[PDB]
């Protein structure tokens, strides 16, 4: 979500995708949308889908990696909007 | 044993006479009469559990007969399960006997089909689903028995029971049609199976092929017993597209499955409508107004400006689309089957154009006969 599209990024996302342990996590299902062309994913829909990412209340252990707060979180928040916007233009 | 067959074995009418005949076969050593005629009496279900309990005693007689396992063992097992009733460990015993005595490797794959079905009854989507995968390996590429492939279909249908995957059901039902001997299948039992195929089996999103399976003759005739309007609604989603009158009818045709997947099916018919314009009409009528697509997607014309994009997004078929009137005039499309008798394929489009070309080819010859030399 925070990393720009690249030939390396695509090969890596496929390798991480399909892990049995990853399959159990609900967030992995949400992350699959970027991995597939999936046509276009609207950012507003993603905010509703990723409200859990901000505070899961069950996991949220790597949520610091995304929107932890401001310096490492708001910068990540802008990146997600940019990467999905980049996804919209690519498709 | 000879005394047991003469009097105690007899249960149904004519059983003493048939068992006396079985004793004559036992002395005559005619395994073929035991393999077919004796098992034919076993095939009759009136005796039910009682023939099956006798069948365990007869199984010892069958071991002496040493009849071919692919024919003899499978028939014995078919009524052995009836004797077993609920087989908590009875299943292990019948599987153990099948594994210990194998006339041929094909019989061993038949043993696997039985093991999977018994495991399916006690457990769901566990070792039994893996055994269904094992049976695919055991079957390999041999369809000569054909009935063995039907047993393979039975576990494939069981896989449909284990996970909804209606697409897997669509594949297995088609496999059954190929591996069934003919319409020798009990017509009423198959019509009852087709009643389910007409209802939940085709109501499942797994099968919607514009009549590739729906217009196949054997199942549709059996599905005639199932509500005709529901059967028509299934054709209507695929080729009638929106079919708003049929959409009201589909709720009437089958409330189960349709209600659960109504939103998903509505999306599928909208995709079907987009494929329909290009394959059914090539150019000219293929181009159509946005309002017709709005009716085709059963959505408002203002909404269809947003909706056509979503239908276009699926991009099942690569094409060229103009939003001046939302006209299609697109490129590649794959029709599941051609409409009617392929009237377009006749002089309506093809053939007639080809006749025109050869006359023009003659014009090239007339234009330059000397040059041809």
């Amino acid at each position: 979500i925070l990393a720009p599209f690249d030939n390396e990024q695509s090969d890596l996302v496929h390798r991480i995708s399909g892990d049995k342990k990853l399959e159990e996590i609900p967030k992995y299902k949400d992350l699959l949308k970027l991995f597939t062309t999936m046509e276009l994913m609207r950012w507003s829909t993603l905010v509703e889908d990723y409200g859990m990412e901000l505070r899961k209340g069950s996991l949220e252990s790597p949520a610091t990696d995304v929107f932890g707060s401001t310096e490492e979180g708001e910068k990540r928040w802008k990146d997600l909007k940019n990467r999905v916007v980049e996804h919209n233009i690519r498709i | 044993v000879p005394g047991f067959l003469q009097q105690s074995q007899n249960s149904g009418p004519g059983q003493p006479a048939v068992w006396h005949r079985l004793e004559e076969l036992y002395t005559k050593k005619l395994w073929h009469q035991l393999t077919l005629q004796v098992l034919d009496f076993v095939q009759d279900p009136c005796f039910a559990q009682g023939d099956g309990l006798i069948k365990l005693y007869e199984n010892f007689i069958s071991e002496f007969e040493h009849r071919v396992n692919p024919l003899s063992l499978v028939e014995i097992i078919l009524h052995v399960v009836r004797q077993m009733t609920d087989p908590n460990v009875a299943l292990t015993f019948l599987e153990k006997t099948r594994e210990k005595v194998k006339s041929s490797d094909e019989a061993v794959i038949l043993c696997k089909t039985a093991i999977g079905a018994l495991k399916l009854n006690i457990g769901d989507l566990q070792v039994t689903k893996e055994t269904i995968e094992d049976v695919e390996e055991m079957l390999n590429n041999l369809p000569g028995v054909t009935s063995v492939h039907s047993r393979f279909y039975d576990l494939s249908s069981k896989y449909y029971q284990t996970i909804g995957n209606h697409a897997s059901y669509y594949k297995d039902a088609l496999r059954f049609l190929g591996c069934v001997d003919i319409k020798d299948l009990p017509v009423s039992e198959q019509q009852e199976r087709a009643f389910t195929l007409g209802l939940a089996g085709l109501l499942g999103e797994g099968v919607f092929n514009f009549g590739e399976l729906l217009m196949h003759p054997v199942l549709e005739s059996l599905r005639n017993t199932d509500r005709q309007w529901l059967i028509d609604t299934l054709y209507a989603f695929n080729s009638g597209n929106v079919e708003r009158f049929q959409t009201l009818k589909t709720a009437w045709g089958q409330q189960p499955d349709l209600a659960a997947n109504e939103a998903q099916l509505l999306r599928k018919i909208q995709l079907l409508c987009l494929m329909e314009m290009t394959f059914t009409r090539p150019a000219n009528h293929r181009q159509l107004t946005f309002e017709e697509i709005a009716k085709s997607a059963k959505i408002t014309v203002n909404e269809v400006e947003l909706l056509v994009m979503k239908a276009l997004s699926v991009g099942l078929v690569k094409g060229s689309i103009d939003e001046v009137d939302k006209r299609v005039h697109m490129t590649w499309v794959q029709p599941r089957v051609l409409d009617l008798q392929q009237i377009k394929g006749m002089k309506d489009r093809l053939e007639f154009w080809c006749t025109d070309v050869k006359s023009m080819e003659m014009l090239v010859e007339h234009q330059a006969h000397d040059i041809l030399t």
